């Protein structure tokens, strides 16, 4: 139950505005930025600011604030999921969404803010379906806009029939200062890129633990998907029945499912770091990075960030493998390894100075956070088994998959 | 992405 | 400064009035008091071009609160557009109807909304179901007197569930405004 | 490529003959609270016609078009004697401006299917169209359901818009 979808800039003036109910005055956004700067200096910052009877649900984009005002008891999660879907629709029409895109494309953005939401209710937000009658380059609305299958326009014909899948892992990790693992979970996301012709009814098959326990294959390697968040397209009642993934895919890239499970396996890249921070003199980083995973796999282009003090000076970097650049913007060293094979153990020694006059304020201790990437490897052990293309016409498509292991928030705390 | 795919079976009969 | 804009706006060429209204809602975007130029964009509204009418409906929606007496010259155009064979322009006119917050206008708009609730093409129905809630926001007893709620409950028992979803949303909007009688 | 108005008291058959010149039909039309504008391409001149209704709340909203106004057509109500007096009063209130000063006048005796409707001479004497200075006026009897007298009025209008062959 939004009232007025505003789009601001970093100065607080209105890039574009679109009210629906009129319960919030159009000059109420002038009280957003002073209230945000007031709440900023007392630590009571919130995504829901308050000006009397006008609440400001807002998110922060690159240079943009998408304030969505409201007056009554608005459904808040509706408003925020609406705002991030508006961000996704604008970033699918526009290659980037900045201040230079609003004031140069106001022909289509008022049309979109009239089309996506009426009276405060989202009604049609699939951007690929929305490309068919709201163009920047008008016909009748397609039947896909009204029909139950509202994410796939019938009549799309390709030359080939390629089904691309990206079972991309993302290891989250949080190792404390003692050297023990606090939280280690994997947020994986199967990301498809569908090039199919017709109205296919795919049936994706996984090695789910519940499906194998109800099948009778309960001694092979099966992933215990602790939670799965499918897309809109997946028939969720049939998935709750017998763990079956049946859907009609959209046209283009999308995120099908987002599984999330825990990990009692060792961390992939371990960062055994020690810090000899002598006061007023210098600091030594005799850090090493061993790879606990298999010997075969090859971690491409990892970036092991290690936070340094704010005012370090005259760096020296005695490494073994992989160069060191020193980024004083983020105030951390970026120990970039180009190729990091499994089973190895690379040592690196950084050595700064430190000013002899002491600091005025505190410093804070951000974690060591790597940016690794391992192809052809799944930490979860999920294995897609099949993908039955079902089409009334009848053809053979080529389903392709690749497995990538990335990081999420792969943080390791310091002392 | 410079990574290459692997084809999956269709039916898993 | 605005007089050349009005003179180019009261022309007869397509490329003149089109660039005129684009300049108008460009000045509306930056926050200029363009409210005084209201009854001159209303004359150049009835066009077959559809990329232009969205801008004029935008101007009628952002500036009917400030000019309440001047906005009486639009009702015939909306009840003309709510019979066009293009369903997009019908639903565009319908979602433009309810957002015009003038009490003197809603008494004439009850008939084409009543017709568009009984339309066949479900896009304008899922627009008009929310437009019923838009109209109930303005005058609650007017919608009860016109008896839209008993027609609105009949779209809940309809197929093609998007009209069902918007009708349930509008009914939950209206039943929140009632004292639960 | 000329603009032209259609004003007068409401329920006078003016949007009927507008859409009769547009398509050639007798359509079901509500009492026009707003306004209608169409064009009729005829004798190489696009007649951009601007009908405005004649309800009580929309009569003072005629001055918002009178900036850059080129022509005029007034349509009488021959069958309502109790309202033709205030129709003449609304006309003389409209004719009391120095802003609309260049426009030609063209009166249509409309709804000529009832025997009570007057001819093309008595309406002039009731309105007093002779005492209107700088008004190149002309009267015409028009029947709305048949469509007679419409092309003659458009032809006299074409003789008034251009002053050449
Ligand atoms: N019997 C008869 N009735 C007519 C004739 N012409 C018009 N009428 C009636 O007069 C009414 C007015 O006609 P319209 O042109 O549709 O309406 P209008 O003159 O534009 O009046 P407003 O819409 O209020 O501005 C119509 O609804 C008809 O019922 C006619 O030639 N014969
Ligand atoms: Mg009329």
């Amino acid at each position: 139950s939004a009232s007025a979808v505003y789009v601001l800039d970093l100065k607080g003036k209105v890039l574009i505005c679109r009210n629906y109910r009129g319960d919030v005055d159009m000059s109420e956004v002038e009280h957003f930025m002073p209230i945000l700067m007031e709440k900023e200096e007392e630590g009571m910052l919130s995504p829901i600011l308050a000006h009397g009877g006008v609440r400001f649900m807002w998110i922060k984009h690159n240079n943009l604030y998408l304030v969505a005002t409201s007056k009554k008891n608005a459904c808040v999660s509706l408003v925020f999921s609406f705002l991030y879907k508006v961000v996704q629709v604008f970033s699918e029409y526009f290659k980037e969404l900045e201040e230079e895109s609003i004031r140069d494309n106001f022909v289509i953005i008022y049309e979109l803010l009239d089309e996506l939401m009426d009276f405060g209710y989202p009604q049609t937000t699939d951007s690929k379906i929305l490309q068919e009658y709201i163009t920047q380059e008008a016909p009748r609305p397609p039947a896909t806009v009204t029909n139950a299958v509202s994410w796939r326009s019938e009549g799309i014909k390709y030359r080939k029939n390629e089904v691309f899948l990206d079972v991309i892992e993302a290891v989250n990790l949080l190792v404390s200062a003692n050297g023990n693992v606090l939280r280690s979970e994997i947020v994986g996301s199967i990301k498809m890129r569908v090039f199919l012709s017709g109205m296919p009814e795919l049936r994706l098959g996984l090695n789910d633990k519940v499906l194998f326990d109800n099948t009778g294959r309960g001694k092979s390697k099966s992933v215990e998907l602790e939670d799965v968040k499918f897309h809109q397209c997946v028939r969720l009642s049939r998935f709750e029945n017998d763990r079956t993934i049946s859907f009609i895919p959209p046209d283009g890239e999308f995120e099908l499912m987002s599984y999330r499970l825990n990990t009692h396996v060792k961390p992939l890249i371990w960062i055994e770091s020690v810090i000899e921070k002598h006061s007023h003199s210098r600091i030594e980083y005799m850090v090493k990075a061993k790879s606990q995973f298999k010997r075969r796999s090859t971690a491409n282009n990892v970036e092991i960030h290690i936070p340094v003090p704010n005012d370090a000076d005259s760096p020296k970097f005695k490494t073994t493998v992989g160069s060191v650049k020193w980024v004083p913007e983020n105030s951390e060293i970026v120990w970039s390894v180009k190729s990091f094979p499994g089973g190895k153990e690379y040592l690196m020694r950084a050595h700064f100075g430190l000013p002899s006059v002491e600091a005025e304020d505190k410093e804070g201790k951000p974690p060591i956070s790597v940016k690794f990437e391992i192809p052809y490897f799944t930490t979860s052990g999920i294995q897609v088994r099949y993908l039955k293309i079902i089409e009334k016409s009848g053809y053979q498509a080529l389903p392709w998959v690749r497995y990538i292991t990335q990081n999420g928030d792969y943080q390791l705390r310091t002392q | 992405t410079s990574y290459d795919y692997c084809r999956v079976p269709m039916e898993d009969g | 400064e605005i007089f050349e804009l009005k003179a180019e706006l009261n022309s007869d060429k397509k490329e003149k009035k089109k660039e005129a209204v684009k300049k108008v809602i460009a000045s509306m975007t930056v926050g200029k008091d363009v409210s005084a130029l209201f009854p001159d964009v209303v004359n150049c509204m009835q066009t077959d071009n559809l990329e232009l009418k969205k801008l004029v409906y935008l101007y009628l929606m952002n500036y009917a609160k400030s000019q309440p007496d001047m906005a009486i010259m639009a009702v015939n155009t909306f009840v003309k557009d709510c019979e066009d064979p293009n369903p997009l322009i019908r639903a565009l006119a319908v979602r433009t109807m309810g957002c015009i917050r003038v009490d003197k206008i809603t008494e004439y708009l009850c008939e084409p909304l009543r017709k568009c609730l009984k339309d066949e093409d479900p896009y304008v129905r899922k627009t008009a179901a929310v437009c019923v809630a838009k109209l109930h926001d303005i005058n609650a007893q007017l919608v009860e007197d016109q008896g839209f709620l008993d027609t609105l409950k009949d779209l809940i028992s309809d197929s093609n569930p998007m009209v069902v979803a918007n009708a349930v949303a509008a009914l939950s909007e209206i039943a929140e405004s009632h004292p639960s009688s | 490529e000329m603009r032209i108005l259609m004003v007068g008291l409401d329920a006078a058959g003016k949007t009927t003959i507008l859409y009769k010149l547009k398509l050639g039909e007798i359509v079901t039309t509500i009492p026009t609270i707003g306004f209608n504008v169409e064009t009729v391409e005829y004798k190489n001149i696009s007649f951009t016609v601007w009908d405005v209704g004649g309800l009580d709340k929309i009569r003072p909203l005629w001055r918002h078009y009178f900036q850059n106004t080129q022509g005029l057509i007034f349509v009488v109500d021959s069958n309502d004697r109790e309202r033709v007096n205030e129709a003449r009063e609304e006309l003389m209130r409209m004719l009391a401006e120095d802003e609309l000063r260049d426009a030609v006048l063209l009166v249509f005796a409309n709804k000529q299917d009832l025997p009570n409707a007057m001819n093309a001479a008595e309406i002039t004497d009731k309105l007093g169209l002779h005492s209107l200075r700088h008004r190149n006026w002309y009267i015409q009897a028009t029947c709305a359901t048949s469509g007679d007298g419409l092309y003659e009025g458009l032809d006299w209008l074409s003789n008034q818009l251009r002053n050449q062959k």
